RNA sequence: CGAGCUGGAGAUACGCUUUGACUCGGGGAUGUCCGAAUGGGGAAACCCACCUCGUAAGAGGUAUCCGCAAGGAUGGGAACUCAGGGAACUGAAACAUCUCAGUACCUGAAGGAGAAGAAAGAGAAUUCGAUUCCGUUAGUAGCGGCGAGCGAACCCGGAU
RNA sequence: GAAACGAUGACUGAAUCCGCGCGGACCACCGCGCAAGGCUAAAUACUCCCAGUGACCGAUAGCGCAUAGUACCGUGAGGG
RNA sequence: AACGAUAAAAGAAGUGAGAAUCUUCUUCGCCGUAAGGACAAGGGUUCCUGGGGAAGGGUCGUCCGCCCAGGGAAAGUCGGGACCUAAGGUGAGGCCGAACGGCGCAGCCGAUGGACAGCAGGUCAAGAUUCCUGCACCGAUCAUGUGGAGUGAUGGAGGGACGCAUUACGCUAUCCAAUGCCAAGCUAUGGCUAUGCUGGUUGGUACGCUCAAGGGCGAUCGGGUCAGAAAAUCUACCGGUCACAUGCCUCAGACGUAUCGGGAGCUUCCUCGGAAGCGAAGUUGGAAACGCGACGGUGCCAAGAAAAGCUUCUAAACGUUGAAACAUGAUUGCCCGUACCGCAAACCGACACAGGUGUCCGAGUGUCAAUGCACUAAGGCGCGCGAGAGAACCCUCGUUAAGGAACUUUGCAAUCUCACCCCGUAACUUCGGAAGAAGGGGUCCCCACGCUUCGCGUGGGGCGCAGUGAAUAGGCCCAGGCGACUGUUUACCAAAAUCACAGCACUCUGCCAACACGAACAGUGGACGUAUAGGGUGUGACGCCUGCCCGGUGCCGGAA
């Protein structure tokens, strides 16, 4: 479908001061090759885009217990629509 | 310099090695020469050029076919650059003509000579070598090879007038050391300076010199080694 | 099955439960990627293709070996089974026979078990009567640098 | 070894009832059996897994582990 | 006992429960071919922000490379992959093998090499040829026009294709000088007053009958069957025609104009120090690559990858109404890596270890030169115990009366010498060399004069004890043993008279060679070599040489 694939918003500030100039970024799925996820987003919110960014992202922590940790791995993405600035609302944030 | 296949340096097979020493260098490359020399037989030819050639110590004649198609082919003491090569039992016997013994003159001296029709040159074909012909028995001839020796061969073979050349490894001496080694690792370890682990004539507390061996335990002062077989009777003369 | 449940976790929040949850039994459906791994490459879990079905998303096939064909095989199993190959230390107060042994190890094949099996047999009674296992015979017969030491089978009892 | 029979790599190479093998060289006589095709329960073995039990242990014992083949050591097999 | 190099540290101010040890300021000192900068590999988050204050940090710690949480990494063109091949790896079908398995053509995998489309700036706390801004380029797919026709392979050819040393010419990066230009102000100690002082003094792109060294070059017609398996309007060979000069083709780079950026600083607010906005000049002269021009010139022998992309050429093929190609638009752009450390407390060394690590950049002044030596820019750092004291003894240094190897196994050690000019230089010698032999002299500053200029010579003058005035910086000789020589070796007590070596000799080996690895009449190395070669053994430049004994053993031959 659409609506699959991406995995949350990219929070963050320089993300949501990166919204302000009409910058949305997003983490999606590590597996999601830059164009399906190109495409999913248009798809879920209605716009294309004229650029599209993309890279993968490690994460072992812990706070204690003989456990070490794990990384996690993420793969944030970032996406530019057409000068038809805005996405829903969810960008205001 | 022009239109080789190239060649890379290996001194043992599959897993160890094998021949001892040979390990320096230089990159060189190969030419295909041929030597065999028939397909070829029945169309002349003139020496574009000689070029001087490593693995070979034998000058290296780029001759041309009126085919249109050249061929490196040795060089024997004398040809010039632009002088003519034919091939085919019709043939001057001449320096660079190719024609098989039996249309061979006896006392003729020449070179590149084969052992089996085709397959290609095998004897006489390293720096200066000469092999003169004998007289003719049945479908067999005799010659002398360079090590002075007689062998029966099928005239059938082709061969090439004249003896190669390329100067001779006479006043050719290799200067001080490290010319070896422009092209074979530091030659021959006196065994005799190794260990009884290593070597027969290993240890011995100073300087040796008993039994006489190879790395191995066989003797390399006058021992036969050739074995019994077939070209045993297509042979006359080992020794000397 | 009947009040509880919301995994270990010991926490908060959200909640789910007689149109009986939960939990226990017993069948289904899902089951990414690697791994015999088998689409092709590959320094495991990654990288690249193709054909077909198709809304695109997405589906599926794409390895070698036997066989028309169904269908079978490749892999993995703690130990046990048979087979192919098979040590040395050690003993003999040294040592070459011999012993340690056909044990240890390697490899192949297989199953839940195998192997063996229905007599050109064993035995000395003109007897028994597939195979295997336990007892015994016996450490007897015998083998042995006749040294160290090795060591049966029949009969007879029993599992079957 | 006087040493049969079984077995097989190499050379060879038979019969068939007034036929064939063997019964520890060998022969006769006497005697037991029929080889060169095959499949076959059951009693036998072991124990990853399960239950029960124990003049077994009960934490320097008991499995290495009241759990961990983890930490830690090794390039690695591996050790732990 | 130690607290891990003897590159020092001081004060002030701040924070704080507590500070020599944290932060700020101002000084000092150390590195500067680095103790600066950029990567690689390797490590992973160590990066940034806010907290923390057990343990780790050889001492404190309010701090950290440590603990906690959150954030950070952005690529059609940079590396890699969807492209290529080397060693080597693997390998259908093949050759071998007690098993397992061993080899093996094509093919495939395989960089460290080949091939290939972008530059200039800005800027988060933390990323940047990845994001933004400006302008650009490549492929692909479509539309439009032009065109008016073929397009042209898993095949041929061309090409990619490649060494070492040395060297001409032009140029740039980059660096230097100036009473060049622009900007800011001030200067006082005695003077200067600006012809002083400090700082800056262009990068990209586009056009320009501009300048410009250097560098590259046959085309064409035809002939022949025997060459590229075949085919060829290709390639090779043969010959004809013009290929003196030249000529073209190309321009490293400079210059001019434009334009985009940058540009010392200026201004303003300020939450304390950033933020924001703006902006000048851009000269003449000099030096200059290990880079650029270029696959330049000459010389040399030990004679210097392959494969694809690429260029042309046909086979086959669909098509010659709508082709290939260009252009102008549009759409399109995949996966992986991109933070931080990275000659080092972040990698290998058990330790934040005086060690080990591949490549690149690496300023200025002085000194023949230089990537040396001294000082120093940029930048980085004072090495995670500290304070006193000033004994013995120990380590690392400075000077030392008179003497001068008397020391001692040995002048071991430590001095002397020590650079660059000039003069001068033995035996012996294979005439090369021994030689830097030995020995002696000079060397600074000013001025005039002349010179090829930096520089230098000549003369005169001057100062000190002294002038490569401080750092880098041969002690020399006679004679002998051994080994000829350069070289090589006992990682962690032996560097040598050891080994190797050029040269010599004996002998084996006829080529599926002798010989050697191997389960194997497989494969392979010798050798894609072939006896002036390959194997083995010994001797070891060069020179004069090298005798006597084959009873014994061995090796060859004979052989009743
Ligand atoms: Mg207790
Ligand atoms: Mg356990
Ligand atoms: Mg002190
Ligand atoms: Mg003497
Ligand atoms: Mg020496
Ligand atoms: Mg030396």
């Amino acid at each position: 479908s659409h609506y699959d694939i991406l995995q949350a918003p990219v929070i963050s500030e320089k993300a949501y001061s990166a919204m302000e100039r009409g910058v949305y970024s997003f983490w999606v799925s590590p597996k999601a090759t830059k164009t399906e996820i190109k495409d999913a987003i248009q798809q879920a919110f209605g716009v294309r885009v004229i650029g599209i960014s993309t890279m993968n992202v490690p994460g072992k922590r812990k706070r204690v217990g003989r456990f070490i940790g794990q990384r996690n791995d993420r793969k944030k993405a970032i996406v530019r629509l057409a000068e038809g600035q805005s996405i829903e609302a969810l960008a205001g944030q | 310099l022009t239109e080789a296949l190239p060649k890379t340096g290996g001194r043992n097979n599959r897993g160890r090695i094998t021949s001892r020493f040979i390990g320096g260098g230089h990159k060189r490359l190969y030419r295909i020469i041929d030597f065999k020399r028939r397909d070829k037989s029945g169309v002349n030819a003139k020496v574009a050029a000689i070029e001087y050639d490593p693995n070979r110590s034998a000058r290296i004649a780029l001759l041309h076919y009126a085919d249109g198609e050249k061929r490196y082919i040795l060089a024997p003491e004398g040809l010039t650059v632009g002088a003519t090569v034919n091939a085919g039992p019709e043939a001057e016997p001449k320096l660079g003509n190719a024609l098989p013994l039996r249309f061979v003159p006896v006392g003729a001296v020449v070179h590149a000579l084969e052992l089996v029709p085709g397959k290609g040159a095998q004897l006489a074909r390293s720096a200066g070598t000469s092999v003169q012909v004998q007289g003719k028995e049945s479908d067999y001839v005799i010659v002398r090879l360079p090590s002075g020796e007689l062998r029966r061969v099928h005239s059938e073979c082709y061969a090439t007038i004249g003896a190669v050349g390329n100067a001779e490894h006479k006043n050719i001496v290799l200067g001080k050391a490290g010319r070896s080694r422009w092209l074979g690792r530091k030659p021959h370890q006196r065994g005799s300076a190794m260990n009884p682990v290593d070597h027969p004539h290993g240890g011995g507390e100073g300087r040796t010199g008993a039994g006489r061996v190879p790395v191995t335990p066989w003797g390399k002062p006058t021992k036969g080694l050739k074995t019994r077989r077939k070209r045993k009777t297509s042979d006359r003369f080992i020794v000397t």
